[PDB]
RNA sequence: AUUGACGGGGGCCCGCACAAGCGGUGGAGCAUGUGGUUUAAUUCGAUGCAACGCGAAGAACCUUACCUGGUCUUGACAUCCACGGAAGUUUUCAGAGAUGAGAAUGUGCCUUCGGGAACCGUGAGACAGGUGCUGCAUGGCUGUCGUCAGCUCGUGUUGUGAAAUGUUGGGUUAAGUCCCGCAACGAGCGCAACCCUUAUCCUUUGUUGCCAGCGGUCCGGCCGGGAACUCAAAGGAGACUGCCAGUGAUAAACUGGAGGAAGGUGGGGAUGACGUCAAGUCAUCAUGGCCCUUACGACCAGGGCUACACACGUGCUACAAUGGCGCAUACAAAGAGAAGCGACCUCGCGAGAGCAAGCGGACCUCAUAAAGUGCGUCGUAGUCCGGAUUGGAGUCUGCAACUCGACUCCAUGAAGUCGGAAUCGCUAGUAAUCGUGGAUCAGAAUGCCACGGUGAAUACGUUCCCGGGCCUUGUACACACCGCC
């Protein structure tokens, strides 16, 4: 119910109800179902408070929620304080990945600026 | 054994030589001449010095190719066959 | 990136003026075009003057620099807004 | 066309029942090419409306079509520079072909799961005169002014 | 034998316009066509006959 | 010699032209019967002959004064 | 608008090709090539005996090339004394043993090539276009092509405005495959720029 | 194509075939799973030392007959328009107008 | 004896064996229903044996390569009328009749230059 | 008055032109081209239809034409002349490299021991060089109206003549297609046919392809065999309105029927008349003229062609349940391969790696077809939809992936809930949808070219919109209604 500090949805299949968590996706979720010993088709609600324990003990061998978007964060800083070209992107709020900026790049610019 | 594979870009072309193949064998017994399937090779050209991309030329060379086993070979079957003289363009291709 | 069994790159006149440098003591600017090569520990505290295919960019190099290519750090194109 | 010279194309029945209309009305709902997929709603939609009305599934298909059925329906016509709205009788074909249109429109708007149930429900709620494609024949009556 | 004069005359078409070339040759004759040289020969043998 | 169905404008002003179907029909079974129920009654004719609604036949032999 | 070339449409139907060797993609590009290079030499060392055609075949690691000239006489030469000049010079640029034949073009006023060279020619020493291009019609046709085409396309007369001409007599049916359409082209170099001549000479189906 | 162009084409075959086995033996050794760390290294700084021009990856296929660095088919050597110029002529052997 | 007929449609192409049997079918040595999962397949197989009203009269032997279930449900049934006629020339008035004797000789169209496919054209603005 | 062109003049016709339909574009994200702006440079060209995934069938370097800087001057690429050197090859230093300077080793081949040329300098100066300009000086090649049914000529005849007739007319055709009439009679270029491919059959040959009946099995055409069948590919046969009925002018032809695998051009392709737009291309090439020549030529490194307030075009992927995901399991075609395709096996979560067969191929390899079907699950949510973006970690190609590669793994999980006015494609194995291959290419496709699988709807009609054909009529139009005034 309660795994890194976040509410998992009680309805969903565990495998899916894992995912919630910021950090973990479905790759992920599989391996922690799988050593903590957990069905990845069994509801949250379903489980036992000692299943629940074995999956916050599965879920703290990885960097997760506050503690990853912290490293996120200073990974971007980094390169914005190093003034690299990937940081200067950053900054400038362009495509980091060598797209092209002449049309599209919407996700990084945001809806159109009128001129 | 000897394989003899012909390849021609004619099969009028090819289909003599192997008749001269066949006929000087013949006087052993051979197999064939067995028709193996022909590649046809395509290429798509712009005929448009510039722009015009909808405007194109399609051209296809098409290799003919037969095989022909002569079995219980003589003496005078591997000298008769080399003796003999095939037209140019067809390429002939001996296996033992 | 390229594979790690090859090792980093970095062109041979640029490691052997890094070297040279290194060894000599404090050093004037030292003049590259090589955008390419990778910034290794040794430089750590070299200025490197990088081509960006008109200058030569004063690269002072730093630890966290390590790993990355001189290019990096020497932009190539010249933007300051449309509509100024 | 111009040249006016359009026969038609020979539709098999439906493996299961027999019926052209039927296979018709699978070719309507079909996406794609997908045929099969089409055919197993179809067949599944039929089940439900025979299990809901006590009757062979083709007597509830025709049920159904019955009164999604339009009559008439207005055609354009250019005279005089502003385009009238006349009225035509629509010929026996092209009821059944309208009809099965409605249905399937009708039942790709509808709120329910699977298309199987949304067919079943457009098709119950056609053999009794209330859903959006019964709408649709008593508006294409309202039109139907020339 | 005696050409007068060659003019040249013209038919508008879609393409634009068909020049042609008319001569008149007492030896009277009046030729049509296409080139002066062939004009000249029909206007000459039409002259022999009128 | 005769020219018993229609008069072909042209028979002897442009004698050199219908030569080439009197020739044409010396040869050679529709395009027979379209020269036999027309240029039959002057295939052995050989030129400009001696003497003949016919309007047009009348002003050709008035033309070449036959 | 724009045709297809009358050559090329009808190779296989009732045109031979001018190369028949085979090759692999290995050899094939070379080939081409070595090919060029061969009719380039020979173009250039024969212009003068009415060379219409230069067929290559290549049996086995071997070059063969044969002339078809209107003038044989001057391509042999003097109990073949140029023919063996031109030999060991297709041997150095093919790599491969060389044979040259020489084929005999007997009425080269039905030779398409040998009709468009003799325009150009006319049109380099200034004739009037229009006396070539007639000449041209006239002399294939007297010697019995049921018909020819000929086109001259540039600064006609040295005229500032390029204008094309042409002139047909006979029977010259570009789309009816089975025709033995002879086509060929030339050009005049000329003070005013280059003169294009096109030639088409039909000589019966098949 | 510029003479110059062509030119620097002849060259760049000219090298790769001189350093062929050099390269070969360099990029084997880069290659080698069970090679020195340094004997790679060298390798890597030797390969480099090379002229760049030696490296086939620096070729660009032209026309043989024009020297066009657009179009070029491998089977012939010659650009698309080369290509159709030969073909109408009969000049390529078995080639001809295709249709199916 | 065995009675024979080739069938084909679209890319494929059907062998089929007829002898006097009793309703027996192996398509590629597997049955009817293991070779072909769709009702319409099974019943393109069998419509010419319905038509004659032979079903349980004989036992079909069929191997079929090429093209795809409906191409290959297809070349049986013409495989099928065409052994059927070995079998009794008399059937083929009614088999005709039912438009099984005919080759369906409708192929894949060729993509052509500047059409994305065989007809469709790239939109124009 | 004549020939055109044009008319919101008339008559008759045609084409996915409209209508009837089915799926799109226009909204979103991304790919890609263009404009614009920016820049040292963002190289040049393509511009309504007929430019804008176009030249480019593939810009990291190269390509490359552009920019910055470093350099060369008979020269990177030729010939001629003279002199001195065999050429090569190993290597060191300086330099970003171009290049400069050294070391070292070769000394042949032809050879009337007269020699010369294979190849290197270096020094002249005739020249070389130019992707410099003019596509409105040109050739060649191409687009376009339009695969539309037209466009003409000879001779005759008519008219003072420009011109007309033929070519119009009555029918009929996909068609100036054919018949009939007719001052025309004929002919040419177009139409059609001849060519390729696809649908049926026969003959021949039978491996690397085939397996019906045998015999045998390791149950695999696997083996002996067989030559039947599939298939391969050479040669034939077959469709002609030929047969029958009705209609029609005793015509052409049309409507329907038989037989037939196929029926009325069976389906598809190739094939583009005279001409039009001074249409496109001097940057494929060639070429008149002009222009530059210690530079507008040539070599090099690095940068740029990938820029980004923005606008437009072409696409891809979606928005889900006719679906997503998981497991299981069917059925293709076409093609490519030696500096190549690369199995098996082992290692890696994977991209891949290592080892290493086979195959210049009906044999080997690429090589899993996918949609489908069965079973399970999700349960209408911005979701188990979507997969943009970004962080971290890798792989491979390649001297080299910073600018600027593709791909993989973990994490992230945007917009988007079917798109306003408007607008596009398609008439059947089509559209729609699903995979597969190839060229270019070291590497780099959502593009292009090609291949099969599944597989529709609808067409009453020709009033309307767009393009076009034929006849006729008015015109003050001829730069031809985008006209004249
Ligand atoms: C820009 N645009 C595409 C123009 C156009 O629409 C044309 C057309 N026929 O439609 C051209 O002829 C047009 O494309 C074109 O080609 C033009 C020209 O050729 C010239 C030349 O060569 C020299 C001087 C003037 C012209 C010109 C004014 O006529 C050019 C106009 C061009
Ligand atoms: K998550
Ligand atoms: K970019
Ligand atoms: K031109
Ligand atoms: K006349
Ligand atoms: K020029
Ligand atoms: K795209
Ligand atoms: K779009
Ligand atoms: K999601
Ligand atoms: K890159
Ligand atoms: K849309
Ligand atoms: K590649
Ligand atoms: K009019
Ligand atoms: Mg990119
Ligand atoms: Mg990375
Ligand atoms: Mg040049
Ligand atoms: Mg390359
Ligand atoms: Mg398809
Ligand atoms: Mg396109
Ligand atoms: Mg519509
Ligand atoms: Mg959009
Ligand atoms: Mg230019
Ligand atoms: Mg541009
Ligand atoms: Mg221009
Ligand atoms: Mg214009
Ligand atoms: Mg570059
Ligand atoms: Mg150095
Ligand atoms: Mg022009
Ligand atoms: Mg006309
Ligand atoms: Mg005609
Ligand atoms: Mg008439
Ligand atoms: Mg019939
Ligand atoms: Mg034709
Ligand atoms: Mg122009
Ligand atoms: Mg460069
Ligand atoms: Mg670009
Ligand atoms: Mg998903
Ligand atoms: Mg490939
Ligand atoms: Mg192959
Ligand atoms: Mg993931
Ligand atoms: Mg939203
Ligand atoms: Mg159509
Ligand atoms: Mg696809
Ligand atoms: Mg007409």
């Amino acid at each position: 119910a309660r795994i890194a500090g976040i509410n998992i949805p009680d309805h969903k299949h565990a495998v899916i109800a894992l995912t919630s968590i910021y950090g973990v996706g479905k790759t992920r979720s599989k391996a922690i179902l799988a050593a903590a010993g957990i069905a990845e088709d069994v509801k949250i609600s379903e489980l036992s408070e000692g299943q629940i324990d074995t999956l916050r003990d599965e879920v703290a061998k990885f960097v997760v929620e506050g503690d990853l978007r912290r490293e996120i964060s200073m990974s971007i800083k980094r390169l914005m304080d190093l003034g690299c070209y990937r940081g200067l992107r950053h900054r400038r709020g362009l495509p980091v990945r060598g797209q092209r900026t002449k049309t599209n790049a919407r996700t990084r610019k945001g809806p159109r600026k009128p001129i | 054994r000897i394989r003899i594979r012909l390849k021609a870009f004619d099969h009028r072309l090819i289909d003599q030589a192997t008749a001269e193949i066949v006929e000087t064998a013949k006087r052993a017994q051979v197999r064939g001449p067995i028709p193996l399937p022909t590649r046809k090779e395509r290429f798509t050209v712009l005929i448009s010095p510039h722009v015009n991309k909808d405007a194109r030329d399609q051209y296809e060379i098409r290799t003919h190719l037969r095989l022909v086993d002569i079995v219980e070979p003589t003496e005078k079957t591997v000298d008769a066959l080399m003796r003999l003289d095939l037209a140019a363009g067809v390429d002939v291709q001996i296996s033992l | 990136p390229r594979s790690l069994k090859k090792g980093p790159f970095i062109d041979l006149h640029l490691l052997k003026k890094v070297e040279k440098a290194v060894e000599s003591g404090d050093k004037k600017p030292l003049r590259t075009w090589s955008r390419r090569s990778t910034i290794f520990p040794n430089m750590i505290g070299l200025t490197i003057a990088v081509h960006n295919g008109r200058q030569h960019v004063p690269v002072f190099v730093t630890d966290e620099m390590v790993g990355h290519k001189l290019g990096e750090f020497a932009p190539t194109r010249t933007y300051r807004g449309h509509a100024a | 066309p111009r040249r006016r010279v359009i026969g038609q194309r020979k539709i098999l029945p439906d493996p299961k029942f027999g019926s052209e209309l039927l296979a018709k009305f699978v070719n309507i709902l079909m996406v794609d090419g997908k045929k099969s997929t089409a055919e197993s709603i179809v067949y599944s939609a039929l089940e439900t409306l025979a299990q809901r009305s006590g009757k062979s599934e083709l007597e509830a298909f025709e049920v159904a079509l019955e009164n999604v059925r339009p009559t008439v329906e207005v055609k354009s016509r250019r005279v005089g520079g502003s385009t009238y709205q006349v009225p035509v009788e629509v010929r026996p074909v092209r009821r059944n072909a309208l009809a099965m249109r409605w249905i399937v429109e009708a039942a790709r708007k509808r709120g329910d799961k699977s298309m199987a149930l949304r067919l079943a429900n457009e098709l119950s709620d056609a053999a009794e005169n209330k859903g959006t494609a019964v709408k649709k024949r008593e508006d294409v009556h309202r039109m139907a002014n020339f | 034998e005696k050409l007068i004069a060659v003019n040249r005359v013209s038919k508008t078409v879609k393409g634009g316009r068909i020049f042609s070339f008319t001569a008149l040759t007492v030896v009277f004759g009046y030729g049509k066509a296409r080139e002066v040289p062939a004009a000249i020969q029909k206007a000459m043998e039409k002259a022999r006959r009128n | 010699f005769f020219v018993n169905h229609r008069w072909l404008g042209g028979m002897l002003t442009n004698w050199k032209t219908v030569r080439q179907s009197i020739k044409r029909l010396k040869d050679l079974t529709r395009e027979l019967e379209k020269l036999e129920n027309s240029l039959g009654g002057i295939k052995d004719m050989g030129g400009l002959p001696d003497a003949l609604h016919e309007h047009i036949a009348i002003k050709e032999a008035n033309n070449l004064g036959i | 608008g724009q045709k297809v070339h009358p050559n090329g449409i009808r190779l296989g139907i009732v045109k031979p090709w001018n190369s028949t060797w085979f090759a692999n993609t290995k050899e094939f590009a070379d080939n081409l090539d070595s090919d060029f290079k061969v009719r380039q030499y020979l173009t250039k060392e024969l212009a003068k005996a009415s060379v219409s055609r230069i067929v290559i075949e290549r049996p086995a690691k071997s070059i063969r090339v044969t002339i078809h000239t209107a003038r044989p006489g001057i391509v042999i030469g003097k109990k073949g004394e140029d023919v063996e000049k031109l030999r060991k010079v297709v041997a150095d640029i093919a790599g491969v043993p060389a044979q040259i034949n020489i084929a005999e073009v007997r009425k080269p006023e039905l030779d398409a090539k040998l009709v468009a060279d003799s325009i150009t020619s006319q049109l380099e020493r200034r004739v009037m276009f229009r006396r070539a291009m007639k000449r041209a019609v006239q002399n294939a046709m007297r010697l019995g092509a049921k018909g020819i085409k000929v086109e001259v396309s540039g600064r006609l007369g040295g005229a500032e405005i390029a204008r094309t001409e042409w002139y047909r007599e006979g029977r010259v049916p570009l789309h009816t495959l089975r025709a033995d359409i002879d086509y060929n082209t030339s050009e005049a170099h000329t003070t005013y720029g280059v003169i294009g001549v096109k030639v088409w000479i039909f000589k019966g189906e098949i | 194509a510029k003479q110059s162009m062509k030119a620097r084409e002849v060259k760049r075959v000219a090298l790769a075939d001189k350093y062929f086995a050099k390269r070969a033996e360099l990029k084997a050794i880069i290659s080698d799973v069970n090679a020195s760390d340094e004997d790679r290294w060298n390798a890597v700084l030797k390969l480099q030392t090379l002229p760049r021009d030696s490296s086939p990856s620096r070729q660009r296929n032209r026309c043989r007959q024009t020297g066009r660095p657009h179009g070029f088919l491998r089977k012939f050597g010659l650009s698309r328009i080369k290509v159709r110029e030969a073909a109408m002529r009969g000049e390529i052997p078995g080639l001809k107008k295709a249709s199916w | 004896n065995q009675y024979y007929g080739t069938g084909r449609r679209k890319s494929s192409a059907a062998r089929v064996f007829i002898k006097p049997g009793n309703g027996k079918i192996v398509i590629n040595q597997r049955s009817l229903e293991q070779y072909f999962g769709r009702e319409t397949a099974r019943m393109v197989v069998r419509q010419p044996l319905e038509l004659v009203d032979m079903v349980e009269k004989l036992d079909l032997y069929i191997t079929v390569k090429g093209g795809g279930i409906s191409g290959q449900a297809g070349a049986i049934r013409h495989g099928i009328t065409r052994a059927l006629m070995e079998y009794d020339e008399s059937l083929r008035s009614e088999l005709r009749k039912a438009g099984f004797v005919t080759r369906d000789a409708r192929q894949v169209e060729r993509k052509k230059v500047g059409l994305r496919k065989a007809r469709r054209r790239p939109q124009f603005s």
